């Protein structure tokens, strides 16, 4: 079984450096290409380097050139992307695939931001009190002011799943973050029955759980 | 060598023959592949050398070459074939992708069911004020939502974001926060949150009276 996992990513600021690595397993990569590609918000695939691990030789993207070297360790079956003088326009998840590209790894997310780490403050969307008796209502919970992505968010400890929608961040005027997550539930539950989102943003190491009281 | 792929997002039913095109703006003879992408998830191999099935990848996937123009086709939608799509040409370097092409499972409209949240008094007491409206489990996508303040048309200050099609009952849901200052929440007196959907034989309207239980 072909695998092939990246490591590294993180939060970073403009003008600085950060390495990754694509580790690879069930295959040798002195038989291969390996390549990094990433995803910018919005702007699809870019290949951004190749290196063939036998001899060494590397190609570059334009947008990279100088400023990023690709290299490999064949002794650990593991490539690096080195990326220096970094960009907003950096921002992306990095991917590393061989060669078609046959096999690729999960991704590892690189935001470049001067903004610090902020954990979110976390509100409840209180069910009206207008609820339709015998009927369904709404709560929520809004994650306020974070930074950077991402933020995750379940219900009462994982035991509510059904009805659960959390939406795509929003990015405000100040630079943060805000989400929604919200569950519909049965009217005659909510005088009985707790909710409390469970919200975690690793960025900053914060978990928060918040009751959603009526 | 750049790769324009269309369309950009389509909606098919299981069972359906689907197509989607990428021209490559120069000859690149077969070196042509196509790739699926689901969210959070790797992009995984379909087609190579423009017409060759991946090992593995079922038999309803196909591609052909028409000079600069390829073609991916499914045969028979499945319902594990909904995802993004991307065609790559790899004639030089650097290989380059198309944009993509969402696809998105059709099915019966459904209205949406509304709700709207004043901002908690937790958050008013730090200072500011979220108003909070839901729009759950429609069909199709398309959708409006017009905030009112005591019956004022609101523009400008509000945003919103929408759920990727649900694995259970394909719907989207929307989720919109009008941002005012608490200053400025506390000048007026009825929120609203109006809803016109193709579901809704006439737009639907919530809305609360600020600061009633």
């Amino acid at each position: 079984e072909v695998q092939l996992v990246e490591s590294g990513g993180g939060l970073v600021q403009p003008g600085g450096s950060l390495r990754l690595s694509c580790a690879a397993s069930g295959f040798n990569i002195k038989d291969t290409y390996i390549h990094w590609v990433r995803e910018a918000p919005g702007k699809g695939l870019e290949w951004v380097a190749r290196i063939y691990p036998t001899n060494g030789y590397t190609r570059y993207a334009d947008s990279v050139k100088g400023r990023f070297t690709i290299s490999a360790d064949t002794s650990k079956n593991t490539a690096y992307l080195q990326m220096n003088s970094l960009r907003a326009e950096d921002t992306a998840v990095y991917y590393c695939s061989r060669w078609a590209m046959d096999y690729w790894g999960q991704g590892t997310l690189v935001t470049v931001s001067s903004a610090s780490t902020k954990g979110p403050s976390v509100f409840p969307l209180a069910p009206s009190s207008k609820s339709t008796s015998g009927g369904t209502a709404a709560l929520g919970c809004l994650v306020k002011d974070y930074f950077p992505e991402p933020v995750t968010v379940s219900w009462n400890s994982g035991a509510l799943t059904s009805g659960v929608h959390t939406f795509p961040a929003v990015l405000q005027s100040s630079g943060l973050y805000s989400l929604k997550s919200v569950v519909t539930v049965p009217s005659s539950s909510l005088g009985t029955q707790t909710y409390i989102c469970n919200v975690n943003h690793k960025p900053s190491n914060t978990k928060v759980d918040k009751k959603v009281e009526p | 060598i750049q790769m324009t792929q269309s369309p950009s997002s389509l909606s098919a039913s299981v069972g359906d023959r689907v197509t989607i095109t990428c021209r490559a703006s120069q000859d690149v003879n077969t070196a042509v592949a196509w790739y699926q992408k689901k969210p959070g998830k790797a992009p995984k191999l379909l087609i190579y050398s423009a017409s060759f099935l991946e090992s593995g990848v079922p038999s309803r996937f196909s591609g052909s070459r028409s000079g600069t123009d390829f073609t991916l086709t499914i045969s028979s939608l499945q319902p594990e074939d909904f995802a993004t799509y991307y065609c790559q040409q790899h004639y030089t370097t650097p290989p380059t992708f198309g944009q993509g092409t969402k696809v998105e499972i059709k099915r019966t409209v459904a209205a949406p069911s509304v709700f709207i949240f004043p901002p908690s008094d937790e958050q008013l007491k730090s200072g500011t004020a979220s108003v909070e409206c839901l729009l759950n489990n429609f069909y199709p996508r398309e959708a409006k939502v017009q905030w009112k303040v005591d019956n004022a048309l609101q523009s400008g200050n509000s945003q919103e974001s929408v759920t990727e099609q649900d694995s259970k009952d394909s719907t989207y849901s929307l989720s919109s926060t009008l941002t005012l200052s608490k200053a400025d929440y506390e000048k007026h007196k009825v929120y609203a949150c109006e809803v016109t959907h193709q579901g809704l034989s006439s737009p639907v309207t919530k809305s609360f009276n600020r600061g009633e239980c």
